C-alpha cells in the first residue's frame, strides 16, 4: 500500500532439476497412469509413453544431425508432437522455437530462417489457417 | 587586437540600432516563439535573470493555467484603475509565476471593448473541474503599488483553494509529473551568470539549513 | 573586486550597472514601448 | 572550486539585516582535457574564497528586502557574535534569520 | 536541495549497460536480411 | 448597413480580401488601425497564405462585407469589393430565377413616391461630402480625403455622420459592452409572451439560428466571456426575430414583416434599451459589485441618434432592389449599397418590406412613441397588436387602401424639405 | 460446437484458456443443456498485462452460464509465463503467485535502484523461478540484467496500485 513492491509467499517448494529428470521420476512413480488425451489424433498416452518416446525422439534428432548448441524451428498446429519436441529438445539441449502459424507467408518464414538459423524445420504440407 | 575590434562592433551595433537592422533575438534561436498577441508583450521582452530571482512566487502545484484578460478601453471612471491593476499584474507576476512553476501556462490578452471589469481565469489539472474566474476589485482607498500585491494574494489563495478542491489527486499527480514544459518561450538575459548551465539553473538550487 | 580578465570585468560591469542604475531594471523601463497599448494600434 | 563547504555570515548593506550564506561543492574542471590557465587561477581564487571572500564582490539577494544586490558585507564570526549578543530579542526577529533566539 | 544519500545509486554500470544495450539494438537492426546479402556477395565475387 | 435584419436563402461565396507582401504590409496595418471596432471579427476569419502573399477568406452573404464597408477608410479595397460584388450580382441575374414582381400597384406607388426624394438626396450626399472633407482627423485617417465622392464610400461616410450625430463616442462599443446577447434573446421571448398570447412558437429553428450565426459578427470566445452586439446588429436580431417568430401566421410577406419593422424600431428606442440594460457582470455573475446596472442615458440617446439618420438613402438603396431592371442601371448610377443579403429577396419581398417600413413609421410618428418612458404599458401593446393585425388584414382584402396609406404616410414619414 | 460436444464427453474437471476463445464457447454454450457441464467446476483464463483487467461481470457470466464453482484469472507479462498475480471470482484481491517479487524502480540504478512511491511510473523488475531474463533475437541468444539482489530487468515500465495491481506501459517518451 505504501510502496511499490509486491511479494508472494515463499513456503512453496521449488523444482531446480532438468526436465528429463522429472520425466523419469514421474515415469517410475506412475507408469501406467494417463498423461494426455487427444481424440482427433487418437493419442492416449501414459507417463510410460511420454518418457519412452520423448527420449526416443531425442535419439531420432541426434541421428538426424541435431547437436546441443543449435536451434529447431517448429510451425506445427496444435499437435501433441510439438510438446514431445519440447521434451526431446530439452533432453539434447537444443533451443526449440515455436512460431504462430495463423499468419504465415514466405517472407516472414525466411525472416525466421534468418533469425533463428535453425538446423531443423518442423513443418507441414497442408496446414489449417483461418 | 581585441579592443579595437570590440569598438568597431559597438559602433556598428549602435548604427544598426539607429537604422533598424538589429536582431535582438539571436541568442534565442533554439527557443520556441511566444504568442504574438495584444496582451502577451510581457513574453517577447528579454527578462533580466536577477529580477526573476527577485520575484519568486509559487502557487499550488495543481494549477495548470493562468489567463489575464483586460479591456483595451475603459468606459467607466474607476474602469481605468481596474485595467491598470490588471495590466500591472499581467506584466509583473505573470512571467515570473510561469518561470518558477513551469507547469503553469500564462497568457494575458488586451481585448478591445469598453469594459471595466478585467478577470483572471484559473484552471486546475482536472479536466472535469470548472475554471475559477476571479474579478479584479480595486478598492478606491488603495493605490497601484499595493492593490497589485493584493491581487497576487488573491491569485495565490485562489490557486490553493482550486488545488485542494481536486477529485482524487493520484490522477492529477501523474498528469502533473507528465505535463510538458510550459516556460520554454521565456527569454532570459543571464547577466553575470552565463558561463556554464549550472548557474543558468542556479535558481533551482536551494540551501536548507537546520534539517 | 579587481578583474584580472576582460570577461570577468564585464561580469563586474553588469552587476555594477544592475546596482547603480537600477531604474534600468524596473519593469516600466522594460516596457518603454508599452506605456500604452501595442504599437500597431496607433496613428500616423 | 570549490572543494570544501563553507559557511559565511553576511550583512545586507541597504537595510542592515544579517543573513547566512553557504558555499558548497563544485568540481574541478576536467584534468583529462587539461587547461593550466583554468586550473591555476581556479586554485588561487579557491584560496581566496576560503579566506573571507577577500577579493570577491559578494552578490546575493536580501530576504528581508527581496532584491539581488551586491552591497553585502562579509563578517568573520567574532564580529557576528559581537553584533548578535548585544541585541534585544525583538530586534533579533527583525535583523537576524528565523529563530536564532 | 540536490544532495544524495551516502549509499548512492551507481551511474557507471547503468551507463555501461544502457549504452551496450544501445549497441545491440543497433545490431538487431543491422542484421536484418543478412543471409541473402551474404549470398549475393559470393556471386559478385565469382562474377568479378 | 442600410437594411438590418432582412434575410434570405444564401450560398457561401468565398472572396479573397486583399493583396499584401509578408515583409511589408500596407493592408494589415491600415486595417488594424481603422478596423478596431469589431476586432474579434477580424481575428476569427481564416488566413489564407500564399508565397509572398496574404489573403483573408470572406463570406459575402455574411455581415462581414458590411463591416468592411463601414469601418474601412481605404478607398481602393472597398472599391474592389464593391465592383466585384455588383459584378457578382449582375452575373447571378442570369443564373437566378426571374423576380416575383408581386403587384403593379406597389411598383406604381413606389415609382411616384421615389421622384420627390431627390432634394434631400443631394442634401445627404453633400453632407457625405462635408463629412469626407473633415473625414481626415486625429481619430480617422484616409489616403485622400479631398478625392471625389463615389458609390463605394457611402457606408463609411454614413458611419462618420452617425458618429458625429451621437454626442458621446463611442456609443456603439459602450452599449455593446452593456448589452448581452442571451439577455436580449430572453427578453425578446418576454416581449413575445406579453405582446402575443400563445403565439410565435417558442424559439427560432436551427436554420434560423445558424442563419443568425451567419448574420452576426461574433465576439471574443475566450474563457469567461459573454457575446455582445453592436446596436445596429441589435436592431438586426430584433427584426429578424419577428418575421420567423409567428406560428399562426399564414404565408404573406407584408403581414409578418410588419412585426419585423415593429421590433427593429423597438430596438431603436432608448427606453426599451435602457429597460433591458444590464452590465456584463450582473449577467455573468463575475462581479456582484456595480454602481449602475443600466446604460447611461447619454449613450442611449447617442445610439438612438445613430440609427435614425439617412432615411433617404435608406429608402432609395433598397428601392433599387425592388426589381432587377431597376437594379440593373441603378447599381452604377444611383446611390445604393450592394449586399448579397437582399439579392434573393429581390422582387416581392423587398418591395413589400419597403411599404411595411413606411406603414410602421406612420405608427411611430403619429403616436410619438420615441419619448415614452414605459414602452411595456399594456394599452400601448394592445393598440400595437390591433394595429399590426388590421394593416395585415387590409392589403390582401383591399390593395388600393394600403397603397393610399403607403403614399400618404410616405409624404408623412420622410419630410420633403 | 464440436468442442463443447467433446469436452462434455471427455469428463474434464477443469480447463484453461483465454478470453477471446471463451467468447466462442459463450456464443455456443447456450444451445446445450445445463447439466451437460456438470463435471466442469473451475475454469482458468490467462491475461497479458496489456489487456488490462478482464471485468468481473464477465467472470460472473462465465460462472453462471457454465455452472461453474470458480473462475480463476491469472495475469502477468509474457516473460513471466502469464503468471505474476492472480484472482478468483469470489476473491477480487490480486494475490501474488508464490516466489514472485515485483518491484518498480527508478532509472539511476541497476542492483541498487530504489522502489518508487507506489503510484509512480518507473522501471519494472521481476524476480521469480518461472521468470526468464533471456530473449532470442536476430543477433542470437540475448540476456538482460540479473543483478546481485537476484532481481531481473524486463525493460518495461509500470505503475503499481495501492491494492497489488500492476499496469504495464510503453517506454517513457518525453
Ligand atoms: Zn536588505
Amino acid at each position: 500500500k505504501d510502496y511499490s513492491v509486491a511479494s508472494g509467499s515463499v513456503d512453496t517448494p521449488v523444482l531446480d532439476q532438468l526436465v528429463g529428470y522429472y520425466v523419469n521420476i514421474q515415469s517410475r512413480k506412475m507408469y501406467y497412469k494417463d498423461f494426455l488425451r487427444i481424440e482427433h489424433q487418437a493419442v492416449r498416452w501414459a507417463f510410460a509413453d511420454i518418457r519412452k518416446n520423448s527420449e526416443a525422439l531425442a535419439h531420432g534428432l541426434l541421428q538426424t544431425g541435431l547437436r546441443p548448441g543449435q536451434r529447431v524451428l517448429a510451425i506445427q498446429p496444435c499437435n501433441c508432437e510439438t510438446f514431445v519436441l519440447q521434451l526431446a529438445c530439452a533432453k539434447i539441449g537444443a533451443l526449440l522455437a515455436v512460431v504462430p502459424h495463423h499468419n504465415i507467408s514466405a517472407d516472414k518464414l525466411r525472416f525466421y530462417l534468418n533469425e533463428f538459423q535453425p538446423h531443423h524445420l518442423i513443418a507441414r504440407e497442408w496446414i489449417v489457417v483461418p | 587586437s581585441e579592443r579595437e575590434a570590440a569598438q568597431y562592433k559597438f559602433i556598428r551595433r549602435w548604427e544598426l540600432q539607429m537604422r533598424d537592422e538589429w536582431d535582438q533575438l539571436e541568442p534565442f534561436k533554439g527557443l520556441p516563439k511566444p504568442k504574438r498577441q495584444f496582451g502577451n508583450e510581457a513574453a517577447e521582452v528579454i527578462w533580466p535573470y536577477a529580477l526573476l530571482l527577485e520575484r519568486v512566487v509559487k502557487v499550488h502545484p495543481f494549477t495548470k493555467s493562468i489567463y489575464v484578460y483586460y479591456a483595451q478601453r475603459q468606459s467607466t471612471a474607476r474602469g481605468k484603475l481596474a485595467a491598470e491593476i490588471a495590466r500591472s499584474f499581467a506584466r509583473e507576476f505573470l512571467i515570473p509565476i510561469t518561470f518558477h512553476n513551469s507547469q503553469v501556462y500564462t497568457e494575458a490578452e488586451m481585448l478591445l471593448e469598453y469594459s471595466e471589469t478585467p478577470w483572471v481565469v484559473l484552471h486546475s489539472l482536472d479536466n472535469g473541474q470548472k475554471p475559477r474566474i476571479l474579478p479584479v476589485a480595486p478598492v478606491e482607498g488603495t493605490p497601484a503599488h499595493t492593490a497589485v500585491e493584493q491581487l497576487l494574494a488573491e491569485v495565490v489563495q485562489g490557486c490553493e483553494a482550486l488545488g485542494a478542491s481536486v477529485a482524487d489527486p493520484v490522477t492529477a499527480t501523474r498528469v502533473l509529473n507528465e505535463r510538458p514544459l510550459q516556460n520554454q518561450y521565456v527569454r532570459v538575459d543571464y547577466q553575470w551568470f552565463g558561463d556554464t548551465p549550472d548557474e543558468r539553473a542556479s535558481h533551482l538550487v536551494r540551501w536548507e539549513f537546520e534539517p | 573586486e579587481i578583474p584580472k580578465t576582460p570577461r570577468e570585468y564585464e561580469k563586474l560591469l553588469e552587476r555594477q550597472r544592475y546596482d547603480e542604475e537600477r531604474w534600468k531594471y524596473t519593469i516600466e523601463y522594460l516596457f518603454r514601448k508599452y506605456e500604452d497599448g501595442p504599437p500597431e494600434l496607433l496613428d500616423r | 572550486s570549490s572543494r570544501f563547504f563553507q559557511k559565511y555570515f553576511i550583512r545586507c548593506g541597504n537595510c542592515q539585516t544579517i543573513q547566512r550564506y553557504a558555499k558548497g561543492y563544485k568540481p574541478i574542471p576536467n584534468p583529462i582535457l587539461f587547461d593550466s590557465d583554468a586550473h591555476c587561477r581556479s586554485y588561487h581564487r579557491e584560496r581566496r574564497d576560503c579566506t573571507g571572500l577577500t577579493g570577491t564582490l559578494v552578490t546575493c539577494r536580501c530576504d528581508k528586502c527581496a532584491r539581488v544586490h551586491s552591497h553585502w558585507t562579509v563578517m568573520d564570526f567574532q564580529e557576528f557574535l559581537d553584533a548578535k549578543l548585544v541585541m534585544t530579542p525583538e530586534e533579533r526577529t527583525a535583523l537576524l534569520w528565523p529563530g536564532a533566539g | 536541495n540536490y544532495d544524495e544519500p551516502f549509499f548512492f545509486a551507481d551511474f557507471e554500470e547503468s551507463k555501461a549497460i544502457r549504452d551496450y544495450r544501445s549497441r545491440w539494438i543497433n545490431v538487431n537492426r543491422s542484421l536484418v536480411g543478412m543471409t541473402k546479402r551474404m549470398k549475393e556477395a559470393e556471386e559478385e565475387a565469382r562474377y568479378m | 448597413a442600410i437594411r438590418y435584419c432582412g434575410e434570405l436563402t444564401l450560398n457561401a461565396q468565398l472572396v479573397l480580401f486583399l493583396l499584401y507582401h509578408c515583409a511589408q504590409t500596407q493592408r494589415g496595418p491600415l486595417k488594424e488601425g481603422e478596423m478596431p471596432i469589431c476586432p474579434g471579427l477580424c481575428g476569427e476569419l481564416a488566413a489564407v497564405p500564399f508565397r509572398v502573399f496574404l489573403g483573408t477568406l470572406p463570406t459575402l452573404a455574411v455581415e462581414e462585407r458590411f463591416l468592411r464597408q463601414l469601418q474601412p477608410v481605404f478607398a481602393w479595397y472597398s472599391s474592389r469589393k464593391r465592383v466585384k460584388e455588383q459584378a457578382n450580382e449582375f452575373i447571378e441575374i442570369d443564373l437566378a430565377s426571374c423576380d416575383a414582381e408581386l403587384l403593379l400597384r406597389y411598383s406604381h406607388i413606389y415609382y411616384v413616391r421615389r421622384q420627390l426624394f431627390d432634394e434631400l438626396i443631394e442634401r445627404q450626399m453633400t453632407l457625405l461630402d462635408s463629412g469626407k472633407a473633415p473625414k481626415m482627423a486625429e481619430p480617422s485617417l484616409l489616403q485622400c480625403l479631398a478625392g471625389c465622392n463615389m458609390t463605394i464610400a457611402d457606408r463609411l461616410q454614413l458611419e462618420i455622420r452617425q458618429l458625429g450625430a451621437a454626442k458621446r463616442a463611442a456609443s456603439v462599443p459602450g452599449r455593446r459592452e452593456l448589452d448581452p446577447v442571451a439577455r436580449l434573446e430572453v427578453y425578446d421571448y418576454a416581449c413575445m409572451m406579453r405582446l402575443v398570447e400563445e403565439d410565435a412558437g417558442a424559439v427560432g429553428d436551427a436554420e434560423m439560428k445558424a442563419r443568425a450565426y451567419l448574420p452576426r459578427e461574433v465576439i471574443e470566445s475566450k474563457l469567461g466571456h459573454l457575446t455582445q452586439l453592436l446596436l445596429g446588429s441589435d436592431a438586426r436580431a430584433a427584426l429578424d426575430k419577428k418575421d420567423v417568430k409567428l406560428l399562426n401566421r399564414m404565408i404573406p410577406p407584408d403581414y409578418t414583416r410588419v412585426g419585423c419593422v415593429e421590433k427593429l424600431r423597438p430596438f431603436d428606442v432608448t427606453a426599451y434599451f435602457r429597460f433591458y440594460g444590464e452590465r456584463i457582470n450582473n449577467v455573468k455573475v463575475e462581479n456582484y459589485f456595480k454602481r449602475a446596472l443600466w446604460g447611461h442615458v447619454y449613450r442611449r440617446f447617442a445610439t438612438t441618434p445613430s440609427f435614425l439618420s439617412g432615411v433617404s438613402t435608406y429608402w432609395a438603396r433598397h428601392s433599387g432592389l425592388d426589381a432587377s431592371f431597376t437594379t440593373t442601371t441603378m447599381p452604377q448610377e444611383v446611390a445604393v449599397a450592394v449586399c448579397d443579403q437582399q439579392i434573393q429577396f429581390p422582387a416581392i419581398k423587398f418591395r413589400a418590406q419597403y411599404v411595411y417600413t413606411s406603414p410602421e413609421t406612420a405608427r411611430q410618428l403619429w403616436r410619438t412613441d420615441a419619448a415614452v418612458p414605459l414602452m411595456r404599458l399594456f394599452p400601448l401593446m394592445g393598440s400595437r397588436t390591433a394595429e399590426d393585425l388590421a394593416a395585415g388584414v387590409l392589403t390582401d382584402a383591399f390593395w388600393m387602401h394600403l397603397g393610399l396609406s403607403e403614399e400618404e404616410n410616405l409624404l408623412q414619414d420622410s419630410l420633403l424639405l | 460446437i464440436n468442442g463443447i460436444e467433446k469436452l462434455c464427453v471427455e469428463e474434464v474437471v477443469g480447463m484453461l484458456g483465454k478470453k477471446s476463445d471463451f467468447d466462442l464457447l459463450l456464443r455456443h454454450a447456450g444451445n446445450f443443456d445445463a447439466d451437460q457441464y456438470e463435471h466442469l467446476k473451475w475454469v482458468v483464463l490467462f491475461e497479458d498485462a496489456s489487456e488490462p483487467t478482464v471485468g468481473d461481470e464477465y467472470l460472473q457470466k462465465l460462472a453462471k452460464e457454465l455452472g461453474l464453482e470458480d473462475v480463476f484469472v491469472f495475469r502477468g507479462p509474457l516473460e513471466s509465463a502469464y503468471m505474476v498475480m492472480w484472482r478468483s471470482l469470489k476473491r477480487a484481491r490480486w494475490e501474488m503467485v508464490p516466489h514472485v517479487e515485483a518491484k518498480v524502480v527508478g532509472d539511476r540504478g541497476t542492483a541498487d535502484a530504489r522502489i518508487l512511491a507506489a503510484n509512480t511510473r518507473g522501471n519494472l523488475k521481476l524476480k521469480g523461478p518461472h521468470i526468464s531474463a533471456g530473449y532470442y533475437n536476430n543477433a542470437g541468444l540475448l540476456t538482460e540484467l540479473v543483478d546481485e539482489r537476484g532481481f531481473c530487468s524486463t525493460s518495461r515500465e509500470a505503475v503499481m496500485d495501492e491494492r497489488g495491481q500492476l499496469t504495464l506501459h510503453g517506454t517513457q517518451l518525453y
